[PDB]
Order: structure tokens, then C-alpha cells, then sequence
């Protein structure tokens, strides 16, 4: 019922019901069309900004798909992992997190530790795959 | 039933018509001659030694010649390559000034091997003297050069000439160490597209083809440029095929594509020597110094009987589309020199052959078979140096003379005709086709008529009785 | 065994046993080769068509992989789903589909609703994750 | 612990505890930065040698992600497959592979057959998807 | 006299606001590539290196 970025002001609890709205639009764009009409049109000043707009869109998509591949969350929107939040990243209660906080505010106050959560989330998945090799 | 659930299949064989950016792949065995060709440069990626062609069995696909986008891409590539090959090297802005030409006097061999006995190059060239600037701006030198009469125009003061291009554009000399040899070029698609090729041997321009096959990219296509007769082409498989966008619209050219070649054997028997002057700092202008030895007009010989039978077959095919009329050919009725005369290229020299003995005759009823003796048709040919290949889009060029004797052996795999319009008051059951006509694109429609570019849609959705195992 | 598009005229039943032949060739191409021999050759007329034929190959691969990620079918060739057919899209029987049509005709009958079947597929996968986060 | 490629000399069984170190650096680089300071700055000599470095990074990453998707190993670092080893590719025992060779030495030993193992692995996954369609 | 270059080419004048000072340049690989460096100090041109980094 919401548009793109329509839930940026809502609380985290009510803004997680519109995840697909912001997820359908990481590749789709106007840029993929050719032109109004087809010198050297491929090296016009605006024929180059379109070439680098296509590469930027592809790379932006592949920066998040790269992580989901390592974390084991490929093909999922809400992926539940096995890394225990140790409350050093944030000690706020479950109520205070999902009930007056927005997704923008939450990302800011844990912005110091995302460089460490990313490496922990990768190591847990690797330890999962080693355990299956000598178990099956 | 009630147990149908959406199931996603990935990789299904579906496609949609689309347009893409075809790139070039050419065989490296032909290259590595260090010749720096214009078209099939070293930039083209190596081709697959074993290309794959898959016979698609049960599918009929609507092919549409005369609306293929593959042709326009080839046109733009040809024009762009032609422009970028002329960019680096010498111009001709200090060259053309008020010339002064007089009839040439030559010392030459006498018999000249008068087997064809066509003519003599006198009254075609002029031995003109003019003042140019040497490597130093403050020093002018008087130099002489031999120019064909088709390259110089006569301004006022009739004993004073100018080059043909000065008041319209500036031309750059054809650049000395590059080649005009057409090396075959394959047009390959990105990964995600395919080329459908119609394998019907008797296939007109447009319509539903029933014998489609799939390829990654086309066969070798030579970018050879000609006007009235398709040269170095690929023969038709079934029979003579007459293709036109609409056969009842005389503004539309007719392409007659043959299934048996008629070799044309062209030569320039003259002996032109090449000399070089300097018109600026590091800029060298090449010219024809003298004509010593054999002096004869360049000519092209054709087997008379082969061409005669070929015209018989072409008329036999043409009578089917025009049922109750006689078919009569006639020479071109006017236009530029690139239209009225068969234009082509050999080793950098640009030939314009007359071709009027090939193209007029009458075929009233085939009442009786007429038997003759073997004859060789000798078409006279002129040679031009100031070449404006494309009328207003391509850079004007000056092709330097080539030392030695020039000889080409080429195939005639097609003809470009243009029906003469008819009237209503009186049609005496006759139709006249005059050669030439059309644009340069028709030289490449003759090759890209089998191919269509399609985009693969590998995501399919169909119902199935399977249901995803929902986790508890 | 058939080649690329070799079973495009066969019925959906027998054309679905060769899905891998048309799936191995969505990124592999001749374009990854460098040249016949290695100014500014990256700007030649033949050197710009080769740059845009590499971006086209990448983009055409991602627009089909992006959908697979959202529907939960990543890493699978044939992917079942919990979305029921309403027969408004197509009211044919089972035999009339898998034994009486080719893949091209089928994709032309439901060309109306693929813009809507994609949205139903995305919502179902999202509803699988919400129903699984608030359940474990 | 080791850095990038740091365990290239260790044996197969001991250098497999550092797979995440070389897997985290297939898209991340320095190239994504714009410049020291931003005519037509995108046609400089080093504006094209950087544009084609961004495209080479994408194709190198997508080249292996395509195979992982076909084989059914998306979102996994170590993936077990149902393809038996026929020992004609290599008949070395368990202790002569994981405790005696190197990942470079091993991959050069079976370089003959990797073009066939890729086909076998892809087709085996296709058979698994056919089986579950006629099973659920 | 005449200028030395007046028969070979024409020379554009070295251009006032640019500098010829060589600033160090680092040649870096894209992602997915790496540069092996041979750390042997007494290393001649060709051959095997034993402490590659
Ligand atoms: C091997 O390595 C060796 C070590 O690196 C190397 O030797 C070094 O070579 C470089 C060559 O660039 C030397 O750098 C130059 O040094 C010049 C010395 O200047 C003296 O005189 C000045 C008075 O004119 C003094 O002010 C100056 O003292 C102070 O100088 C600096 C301020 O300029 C200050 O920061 C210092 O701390 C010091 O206190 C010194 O006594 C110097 O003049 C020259 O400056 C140019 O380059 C600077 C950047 O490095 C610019 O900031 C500066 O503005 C100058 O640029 C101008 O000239 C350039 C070249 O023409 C142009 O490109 C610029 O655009 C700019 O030109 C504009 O301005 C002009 C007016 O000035 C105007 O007319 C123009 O039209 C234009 O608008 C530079 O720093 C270095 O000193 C050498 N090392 C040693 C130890 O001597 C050796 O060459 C290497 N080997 C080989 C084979 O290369
Ligand atoms: C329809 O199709 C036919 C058949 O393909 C085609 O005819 C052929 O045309 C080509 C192109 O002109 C001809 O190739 C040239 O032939 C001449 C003839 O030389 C004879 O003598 C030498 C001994 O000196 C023999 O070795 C040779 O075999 C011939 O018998 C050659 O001299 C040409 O050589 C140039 O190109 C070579 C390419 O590798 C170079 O290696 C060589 O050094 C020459 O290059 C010179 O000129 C370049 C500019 O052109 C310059 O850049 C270089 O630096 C150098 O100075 C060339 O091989 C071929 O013989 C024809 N074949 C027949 C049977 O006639 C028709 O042309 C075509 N129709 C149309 C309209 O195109
Ligand atoms: C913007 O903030 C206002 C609060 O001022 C939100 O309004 C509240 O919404 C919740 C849930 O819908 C209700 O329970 C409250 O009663 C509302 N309060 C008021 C004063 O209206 C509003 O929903 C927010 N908008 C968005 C898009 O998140
Ligand atoms: C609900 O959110 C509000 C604000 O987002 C929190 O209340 C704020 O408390 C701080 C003191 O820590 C005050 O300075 C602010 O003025 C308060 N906000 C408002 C709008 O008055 C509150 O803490 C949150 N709920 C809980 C249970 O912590
Ligand atoms: C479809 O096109 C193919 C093109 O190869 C045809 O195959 C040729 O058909 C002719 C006509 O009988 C034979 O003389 C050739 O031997 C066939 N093979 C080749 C390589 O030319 C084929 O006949 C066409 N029609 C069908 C129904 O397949
Ligand atoms: C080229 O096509 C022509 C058709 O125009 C073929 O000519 C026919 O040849 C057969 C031979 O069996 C004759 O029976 C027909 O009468 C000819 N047709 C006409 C209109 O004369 C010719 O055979 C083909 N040649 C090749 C090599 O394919
Ligand atoms: C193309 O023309 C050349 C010369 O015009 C031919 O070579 C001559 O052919 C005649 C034919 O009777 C011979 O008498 C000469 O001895 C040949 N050589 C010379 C130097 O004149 C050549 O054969 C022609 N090619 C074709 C295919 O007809
Ligand atoms: C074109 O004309 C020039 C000058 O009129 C000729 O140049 C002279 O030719 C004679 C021939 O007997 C030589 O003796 C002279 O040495 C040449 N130079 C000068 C400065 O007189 C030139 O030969 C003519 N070209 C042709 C092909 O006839
Ligand atoms: C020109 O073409 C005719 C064919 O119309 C050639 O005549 C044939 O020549 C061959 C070989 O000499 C004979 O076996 C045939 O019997 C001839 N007639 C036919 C109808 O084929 C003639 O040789 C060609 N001219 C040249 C110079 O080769
Ligand atoms: C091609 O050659 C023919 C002759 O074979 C030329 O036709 C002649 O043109 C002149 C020019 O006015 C007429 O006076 C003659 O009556 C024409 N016929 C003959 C038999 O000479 C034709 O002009 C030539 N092509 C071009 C473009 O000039
Ligand atoms: C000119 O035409 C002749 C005959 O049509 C060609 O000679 C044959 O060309 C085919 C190409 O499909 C080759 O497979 C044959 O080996 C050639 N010789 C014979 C005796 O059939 C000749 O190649 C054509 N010339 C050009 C430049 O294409
Ligand atoms: C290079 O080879 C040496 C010799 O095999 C390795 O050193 C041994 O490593 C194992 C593994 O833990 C130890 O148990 C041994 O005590 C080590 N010494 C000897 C003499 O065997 C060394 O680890 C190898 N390099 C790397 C990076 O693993
Ligand atoms: C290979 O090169 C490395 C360079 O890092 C050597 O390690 C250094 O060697 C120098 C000279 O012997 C010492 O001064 C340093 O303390 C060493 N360590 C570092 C971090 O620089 C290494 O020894 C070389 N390989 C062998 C087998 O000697
Ligand atoms: C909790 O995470 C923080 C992240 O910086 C880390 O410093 C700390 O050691 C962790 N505590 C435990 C018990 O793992
Ligand atoms: C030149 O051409 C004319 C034209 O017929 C001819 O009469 C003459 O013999 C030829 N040769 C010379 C040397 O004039
Ligand atoms: C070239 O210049 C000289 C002297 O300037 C003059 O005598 C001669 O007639 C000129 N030749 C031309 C204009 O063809
Ligand atoms: C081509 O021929 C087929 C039958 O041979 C016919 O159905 C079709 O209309 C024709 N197309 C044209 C453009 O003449
Ligand atoms: C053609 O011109 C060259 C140029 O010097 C000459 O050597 C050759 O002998 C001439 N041809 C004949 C047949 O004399
Ligand atoms: C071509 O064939 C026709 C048949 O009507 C004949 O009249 C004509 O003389 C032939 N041409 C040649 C050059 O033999
Ligand atoms: C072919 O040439 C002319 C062209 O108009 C034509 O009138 C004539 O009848 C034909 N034959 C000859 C020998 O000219
Ligand atoms: C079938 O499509 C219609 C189209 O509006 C839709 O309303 C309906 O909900 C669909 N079927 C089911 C079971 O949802
Ligand atoms: C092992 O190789 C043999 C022959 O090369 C082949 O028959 C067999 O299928 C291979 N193993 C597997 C699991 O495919
Ligand atoms: C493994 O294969 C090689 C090559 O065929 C053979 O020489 C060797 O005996 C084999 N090892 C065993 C244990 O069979
Ligand atoms: C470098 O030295 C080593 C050992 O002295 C030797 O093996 C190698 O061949 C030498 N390389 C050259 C190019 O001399």
C-alpha cells in the first residue's frame, strides 16, 4: 500500500512489512532504454553518462548480493541467522528497538559495529559448512 | 484441477524480437599480414573455429527483409570505419589551386599487345603544372602531375583548370599504407541473444519461414562496395531469386540474386609510375609522374555465352511475376557517374566500367533458339582518383596511383535492377529494366536477408501439482 | 540430446528435459576474448561495440537472476511454489498444456498476467519469511 | 590467521580453514572511488583504464556465481554434491589429497577433466529438480 | 637557416601551465586479480622465486 521509501518514517515494527517495495527497485530503471532516436551517438556527452549509470546500477546491486551469498541468506528477504547479539552493540530492550525506533535511527547507532557484525556473520556460516562436511 | 500450483522453470526456449549491439569477430588466419585493413581490423575478436548451427525443427518464424535492423548497424559501422581510417594522415588543402593543363605527349611502345584493341589513354589524362609550397612556407615550387580528366573541372579562362572538390569540400589523401581489401566479417551477438537463420532455399524477402535454425553469429560477409553488379557474393542455393519490397512499386529496387556466377576479369594495362612531392611539413602528396610503355584504357572482359544464358534464366524468372509481357533490358538513363556506370575497386584504384553491351536486349516469345559463336565482351572502364563514395556523409578522398599493372578476377553473384514506370493509355506488353539504382544498403541486404536477432527469455511459469514444502 | 534452442518446437513436456542447454549460455560468450592483437584501442569503432556487448551480457543475466532471488528460487532450475493457479490466467487442463503446446505459445497466452504473477510470487516468498520469523 | 592468499602454500586440508579470506575480496577494491578531484573527464587515459577495471571485476565475480547457481550451491561456501567420484579423474586416496597436496597442485592435476565435471555437476542438479516435481 | 623539424612533422609548443615533475604512480589490479612480488634480494631476471608475497 506504500510507495518506494514510503515507510522511512514508520517504526521498525511497522516498516518491515513493506520490505519488498524497496527491494524490487535495485536494478529496474529508465536507463536501460536506448534513446529518443538512434555524430557518434554512443560517445555523446549524454551517451557516456548513460553508460556509467548502467555500471553504477549493476555494481550497487552486486554489493548487497555479495554479502547475502556469504551469509547464507541467498533467496530470502528476512533471513534468521545463528549469531548471538551480545548486547555490546546495543543494550536496548526488544520493546524499545521495534516500537519507537525507525530503520534510519537504528542503523546510525550501530553504525560503529557493522564492520564487525559483517565479519562475524560470515564466520558463523563458514563454521556451519565445515560442521556438515564431517557430519554427513 | 484444484491441485495446481505455480512452478518456475528456468531456461525454457522462448524468445522475443529485439535489437542489440552486434560486435565483430573475424578469423585471425586471414589477418597477421600487417596490412592494416580498413574494415576487418585487428580489433575484431577471434572467431570460434567450430561454430554451432542448431536445426530448430517444428518452429515457423516470421522473417521480414527490408525491415532488418542488422543492415543499418552495418551501414553505420562502415561509415565510421571509413571516417576513422582517413583521420590521422595527410590532407590536401594546399594542393588544389589554379592549375594549367595541356595535352600530354608520351613516348611509348608501339604494338602494345593489341589483343583487345579498345583504345588509348590519350585524351583522358592532362599533364598539369601548378605552384605548391615546399616544407618551408616562404618557398613555392612549380610541379607537374598527370590527372585524369574526370578529376579536374574547367573554370573560366578555359586554359586553366581546378580540382573538382575545392569549392565544395576538402579531401584527404587515401592513406598510403592501408588496404582496401574486403576481409570477411562475422557479426556476433552478446550472451543472451541469438540469430535465427532461415534455411529455405527458395525464400523470397518476407514471410513465415518453416525451416529456421539457430546460430551464434553469421557467415563471412565481405564489405565489398559496388553499384550495378554484386561482386564476391554468396550464390543462391535453389535458383534465381528476384526480391523486392513491392514488385508493383517502381520506386523500389529489384535484387536479382543468381545461383551460378559469371566471372568478370578486369585489368588496367597501363604503366603508371608514382612520384612523391612535399606540400608541407611532413606531408607528402603522391602523384602520377609519367606513363611509360603500354598505353591502353582499362577494360573488363566477360564470357559472352555465360552472361547470355544468365540473362535467359533471369528473364525466365522475371516472366513469372510479369506474365503476359516481353522483358527488355536497357542501359541506365542518367544520373551520377556512380549510377550510370558499374563502380568498384582494385588495389586502391577506383574503376567505373561502362556496361552497356551487357544490358540491352529483347526477349519477345523465345520463338526459336538462336545459336552463335563464342564471344568475349570488352567493357571500357574509366578510373577516378577524387572519390566521394558516400554523397554527403563520407569524407571525400583522393586515392593515390598504384604502380604496376592492376588485375582483378571477381564473381558476379547479383544484379540490381529498377523497373521503368508504366502508363495507362497504351502498354505494348513490354517492361524495361535498367541496371543500377538503389542505395548502398542494398549491397548488404543481399547478405543479411536470412538473419534475425532475437532475445532469449529463459524465465517460464507453468502450473504443476507440486507444492513447496512449508517449514514448520 | 539437443543444442541451443534445439527443442523450441517440441511440446512443453519434452522441451523441459533440456533446460540446461539453454541455461549454460547466459553469460559465456566470445566477447570475453581480447582481440586479434593488442591509438587508444579501447576507443576504436570495433572497440566500443565490444564494451557495450559486455554490459548487455551482464545486465540480461541479472534481470532474470534478480527475480529468482526474490521468489526464493536462487540456485534452482525448477522451483516449486505455494502460489495457486486461479485459472483466470489460463483455464486449460493439465494434458492440454504439457502435451499440446510449445513454450513459445504458452508464454503468449499468459503475457497479460506475467506482470501480476511476478507480484504474487514476490509476496508469497515475503509471507513465508514473516510467518517464519514470528514462529521460531 | 592469514591474509589474502596467505595460505597458498599450505596443504589442502589445512588451507581450507581460510576460504572466507579469499572469498571476501572478489568485488571489493579501490576502483569504486571517483577520483582525486572531478574536458570530459570520463575519456581521460585513466578514465578508461578505470571504467574497464569496474567491468572486469563484475564479470570475474559473475563467472563463478553462475556455476554456483546451476549446481545448487548458492549462498554456501562449502557445498556437498550427490556426484560420485569415479577415480579416473584422480584415484589418490583420502590421505594423499587432504594431507599431502596443495590446492594449486591439485587443481593442476585434474585440469583435464574440469570441463566435464562442470557438465556432470550441472546435469545432476537438474535431475534432482525433476525428481521433486514428480514427488511433491 | 630553418628549423630542425620542418621536414618531419610540426611540433606543438610545450604548454605553459603543465608541469613535468614525476609524481609516483601505483599500478593497481581490479578485484579478482593480484600481484605476486618476488622478495628475493639477490634475484636475477628469470627463474623460480621462493618467498613470493
Ligand atoms: C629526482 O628527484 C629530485 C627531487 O625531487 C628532482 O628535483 C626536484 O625537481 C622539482 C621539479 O619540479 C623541483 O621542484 C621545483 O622547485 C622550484 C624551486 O623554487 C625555488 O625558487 C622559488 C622562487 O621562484 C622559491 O619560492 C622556492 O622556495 C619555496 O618553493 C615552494 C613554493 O613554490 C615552497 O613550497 C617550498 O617549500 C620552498 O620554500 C625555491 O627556492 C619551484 O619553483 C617549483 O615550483 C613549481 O612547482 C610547484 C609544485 O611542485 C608549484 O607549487 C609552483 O607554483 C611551481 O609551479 C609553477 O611552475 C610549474 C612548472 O612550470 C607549472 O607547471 C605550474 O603550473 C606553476 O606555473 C604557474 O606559475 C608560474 C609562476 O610561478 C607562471 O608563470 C605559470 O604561467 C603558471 O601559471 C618546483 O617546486 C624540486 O625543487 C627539485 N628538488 C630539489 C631538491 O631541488 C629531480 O628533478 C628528479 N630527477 C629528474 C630526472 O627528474
Ligand atoms: C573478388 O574476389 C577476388 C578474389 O579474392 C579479389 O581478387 C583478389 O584481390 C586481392 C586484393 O587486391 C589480391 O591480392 C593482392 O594481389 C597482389 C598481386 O600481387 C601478385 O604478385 C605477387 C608477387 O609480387 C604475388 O605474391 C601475388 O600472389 C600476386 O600474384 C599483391 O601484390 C597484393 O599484395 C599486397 O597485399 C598483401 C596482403 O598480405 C601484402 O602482404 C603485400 O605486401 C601487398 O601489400 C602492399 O600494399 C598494401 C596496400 O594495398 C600496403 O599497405 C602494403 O604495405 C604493401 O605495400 C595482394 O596480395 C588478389 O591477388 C586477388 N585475387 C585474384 C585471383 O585476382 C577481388 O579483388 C574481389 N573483387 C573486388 C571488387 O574486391
Ligand atoms: C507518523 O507519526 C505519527 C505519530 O505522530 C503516526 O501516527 C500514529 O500511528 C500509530 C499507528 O498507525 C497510531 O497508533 C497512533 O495513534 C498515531 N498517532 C497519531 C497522533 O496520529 C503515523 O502513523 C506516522 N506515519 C508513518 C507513515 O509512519
Ligand atoms: C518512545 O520514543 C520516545 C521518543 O522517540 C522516547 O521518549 C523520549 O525520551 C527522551 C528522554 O530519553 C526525551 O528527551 C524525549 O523528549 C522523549 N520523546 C518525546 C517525543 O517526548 C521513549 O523513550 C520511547 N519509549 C521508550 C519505552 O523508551
Ligand atoms: C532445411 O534446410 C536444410 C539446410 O541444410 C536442408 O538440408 C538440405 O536439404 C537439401 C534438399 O534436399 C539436401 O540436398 C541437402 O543434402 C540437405 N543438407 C545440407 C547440409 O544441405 C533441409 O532439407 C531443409 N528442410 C528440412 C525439412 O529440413
Ligand atoms: C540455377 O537456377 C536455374 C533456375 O533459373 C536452374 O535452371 C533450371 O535447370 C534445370 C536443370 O534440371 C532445368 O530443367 C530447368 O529448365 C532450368 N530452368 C530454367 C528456367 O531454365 C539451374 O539449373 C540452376 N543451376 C544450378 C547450378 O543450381
Ligand atoms: C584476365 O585478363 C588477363 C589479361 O587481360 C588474362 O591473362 C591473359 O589471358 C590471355 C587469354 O588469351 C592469354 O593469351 C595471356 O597470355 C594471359 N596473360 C597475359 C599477361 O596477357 C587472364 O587469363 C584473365 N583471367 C580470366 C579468368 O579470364
Ligand atoms: C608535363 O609538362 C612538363 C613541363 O611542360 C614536362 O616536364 C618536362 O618534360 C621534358 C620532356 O622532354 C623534360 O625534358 C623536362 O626536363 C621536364 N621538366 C621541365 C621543367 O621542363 C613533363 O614531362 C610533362 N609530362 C608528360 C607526361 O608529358
Ligand atoms: C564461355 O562459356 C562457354 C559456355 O557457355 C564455354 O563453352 C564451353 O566450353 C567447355 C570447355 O571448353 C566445353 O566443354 C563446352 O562444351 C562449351 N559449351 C558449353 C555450352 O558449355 C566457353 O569455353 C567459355 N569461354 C572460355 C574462354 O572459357
Ligand atoms: C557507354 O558506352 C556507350 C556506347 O557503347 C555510350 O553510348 C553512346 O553515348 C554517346 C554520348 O552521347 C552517344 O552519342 C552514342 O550514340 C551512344 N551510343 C553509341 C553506340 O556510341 C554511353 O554513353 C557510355 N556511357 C556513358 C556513361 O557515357
Ligand atoms: C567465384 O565463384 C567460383 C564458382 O562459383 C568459386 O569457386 C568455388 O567456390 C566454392 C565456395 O563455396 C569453393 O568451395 C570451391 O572449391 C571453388 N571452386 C570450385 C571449382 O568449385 C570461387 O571461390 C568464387 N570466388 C570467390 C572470391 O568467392
Ligand atoms: C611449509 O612447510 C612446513 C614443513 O612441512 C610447515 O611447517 C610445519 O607445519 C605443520 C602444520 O602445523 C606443523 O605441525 C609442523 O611442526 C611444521 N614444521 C615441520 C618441520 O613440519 C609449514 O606450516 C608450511 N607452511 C605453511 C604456511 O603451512
Ligand atoms: C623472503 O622475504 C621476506 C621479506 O619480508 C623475508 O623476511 C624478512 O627478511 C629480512 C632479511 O632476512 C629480515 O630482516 C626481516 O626481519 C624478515 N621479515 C620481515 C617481516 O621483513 C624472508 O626471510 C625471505 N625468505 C627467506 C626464506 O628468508
Ligand atoms: C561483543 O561484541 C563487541 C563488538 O565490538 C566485542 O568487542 C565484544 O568482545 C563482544 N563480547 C563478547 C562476549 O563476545
Ligand atoms: C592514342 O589513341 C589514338 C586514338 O585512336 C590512336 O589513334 C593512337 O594511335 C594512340 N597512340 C598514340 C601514340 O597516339
Ligand atoms: C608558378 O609561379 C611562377 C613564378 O611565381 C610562374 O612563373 C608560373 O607561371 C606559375 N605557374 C603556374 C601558376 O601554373
Ligand atoms: C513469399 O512466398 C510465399 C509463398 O511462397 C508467400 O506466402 C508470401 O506472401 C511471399 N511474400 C512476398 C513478400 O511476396
Ligand atoms: C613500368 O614502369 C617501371 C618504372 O620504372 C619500369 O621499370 C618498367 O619497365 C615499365 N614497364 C615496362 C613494360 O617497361
Ligand atoms: C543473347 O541471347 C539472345 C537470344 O535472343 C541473342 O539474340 C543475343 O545475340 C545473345 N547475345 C550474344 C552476345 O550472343
Ligand atoms: C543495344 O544498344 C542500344 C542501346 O540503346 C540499342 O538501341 C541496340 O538496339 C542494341 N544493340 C546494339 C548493337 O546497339
Ligand atoms: C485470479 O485472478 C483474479 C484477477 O483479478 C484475482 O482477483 C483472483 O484473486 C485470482 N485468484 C485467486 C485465487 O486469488
Ligand atoms: C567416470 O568416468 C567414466 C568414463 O570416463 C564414466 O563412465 C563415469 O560415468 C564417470 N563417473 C561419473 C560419476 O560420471
Ligand atoms: C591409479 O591410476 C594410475 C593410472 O591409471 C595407475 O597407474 C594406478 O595403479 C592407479 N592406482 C590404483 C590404486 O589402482
Ligand atoms: C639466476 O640464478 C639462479 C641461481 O644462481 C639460476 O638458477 C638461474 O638460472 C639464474 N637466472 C638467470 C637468468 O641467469
Amino acid at each position: 500500500i506504500f510507495g518506494f521509501l514510503g515507510a522511512a518514517g514508520s517504526t521498525m515494527g511497522a516498516a518491515s512489512n513493506t520490505l519488498t517495495v524497496q527491494a524490487r527497485q535495485l536494478l529496474s530503471g529508465i536507463v536501460q532504454q536506448q534513446s529518443n532516436l538512434p555524430h557518434l551517438l554512443q560517445l555523446t556527452v549524454w551517451g557516456i553518462k548513460q553508460l556509467q549509470a548502467r555500471v553504477l546500477a549493476v555494481e550497487r546491486y552486486l554489493e548487497v548480493q555479495k554479502f547475502l551469498g556469504l551469509w547464507g541468506c541467498s533467496g530470502k528477504i528476512i533471513c534468521c541467522t545463528a549469531v548471538p547479539w551480545n548486547s555490546t552493540w546495543s543494550n536496548k530492550s526488544f520493546e524499545q528497538i521495534w516500537n519507537n525506533m525507525t530503520w534510519i535511527e537504528w542503523e546510525r547507532e550501530i553504525s560503529n559495529y557493522t564492520s564487525q557484525i559483517y565479519d562475524i556473520l560470515t564466520e558463523s556460516q563458514f563454521q556451519q559448512d565445515i560442521n556438515e562436511v564431517d557430519l554427513l | 484441477a484444484e491441485n495446481l500450483w505455480v512452478t518456475v522453470y528456468y531456461g525454457v526456449p522462448v524468445w522475443k524480437d529485439a535489437d542489440t549491439t552486434l560486435f565483430c569477430a573475424s578469423d585471425a588466419k586471414a589477418h597477421e599480414t600487417e596490412a592494416h585493413n580498413i574494415w576487418a581490423t585487428h580489433a575484431c575478436v577471434p572467431t570460434d573455429p567450430n561454430p554451432q548451427e542448431i536445426y530448430m525443427e517444428n518452429v515457423t518464424e516470421n522473417f521480414n527483409m527490408w525491415k532488418n535492423n542488422m543492415v543499418e548497424q552495418m551501414q553505420e559501422d562502415i561509415i565510421s570505419l571509413w571516417d576513422q581510417s582517413l583521420k590521422p594522415c595527410v590532407k590536401l588543402t594546399p594542393l588544389c589551386v589554379t592549375l594549367s593543363c595541356t595535352n600530354v605527349t608520351l613516348t611509348n611502345v608501339n604494338y602494345t599487345n593489341n589483343f583487345p584493341n579498345i583504345g588509348n589513354i590519350t585524351d583522358e589524362v592532362r599533364n598539369c603544372s601548378f605552384n605548391v609550397t615546399t616544407e618551408i612556407r616562404d618557398k613555392k615550387q612549380k610541379v607537374y602531375a598527370l590527372f585524369y580528366k574526370l578529376d579536374i573541372v574547367q573554370m573560366e579562362n578555359k586554359n586553366s583548370y581546378r580540382l573538382i572538390n575545392c569549392n565544395t569540400s576538402v579531401c584527404k589523401q587515401a592513406c598510403p599504407k592501408i588496404s582496401f581489401d574486403p576481409i570477411p566479417i562475422h557479426y556476433c551477438t552478446p550472451a543472451g541473444y541469438a540469430i535465427l537463420k532461415c534455411n529455405e532455399k527458395n525464400f523470397n524477402g518476407t514471410g513465415p519461414c518453416k525451416n529456421v535454425s539457430s546460430v551464434q553469429c553469421t557467415h563471412g560477409i565481405k564489405p565489398v562496395v559496388s553499384t550495378q553488379l554484386l561482386l564476391n557474393g554468396s550464390l543462391a542455393e535453389g535458383e534465381i531469386i528476384i526480391r523486392s519490397e513491392n514488385l508493383t512499386n517502381n520506386a523500389k529496387t529489384i535484387i536479382v540474386h543468381l545461383n551460378k556466377s559469371v566471372e568478370i576479369n578486369c585489368t588496367r594495362p597501363s604503366n603508371n609510375t608514382r612520384t612523391s612531392v612535399t606540400i608541407g611539413p611532413g606531408q607528402v602528396f603522391y602523384r602520377t609522374g609519367d606513363i611509360i610503355g603500354d598505353i591502353r584504357k582499362a577494360y573488363c572482359e566477360i564470357n559472352g555465352t555465360k552472361w547470355n544464358e544468365t540473362l535467359k534464366q533471369v528473364v525466365g524468372k522475371l516472366k513469372e511475376h510479369f506474365p503476359n509481357k516481353t522483358i527488355s533490358f536497357q542501359p541506365p538513363s542518367g544520373g551520377d557517374l556512380e549510377i550510370t556506370m558499374h563502380h568498384f575497386n582494385c588495389r586502391g584504384e577506383f574503376f567505373y566500367c561502362n556496361t552497356t553491351q551487357l544490358f540491352n536486349s529483347t526477349w519477345i516469345n523465345s520463338t526459336t533458339i538462336k545459336e552463335y559463336n563464342d564471344t568475349i565482351i570488352y567493357l571500357p572502364c574509366k578510373i577516378k582518383q577524387i572519390i566521394n563514395m558516400w554523397q554527403g556523409v563520407g569524407q571525400c578522398m583522393y586515392a593515390p596511383p598504384i604502380r604496376g599493372k592492376i588485375n582483378c578476377v571477381s564473381n558476379i553473384t547479383g544484379i540490381l535492377l529498377t523497373r521503368d514506370g508504366g502508363d495507362a493509355n497504351a502498354t505494348n506488353d513490354t517492361e524495361t529494366f535498367r541496371p543500377g539504382g538503389g542505395n548502398i544498403k542494398d549491397n548488404w541486404r543481399s547478405e543479411l536477408y536470412k538473419y534475425k536477432v532475437v532475445q532469449i527469455e529463459p524465465l517460464g511459469i507453468a502450473p504443476t501439482k507440486c507444492k513447496r514444502r512449508v517449514v514448520e
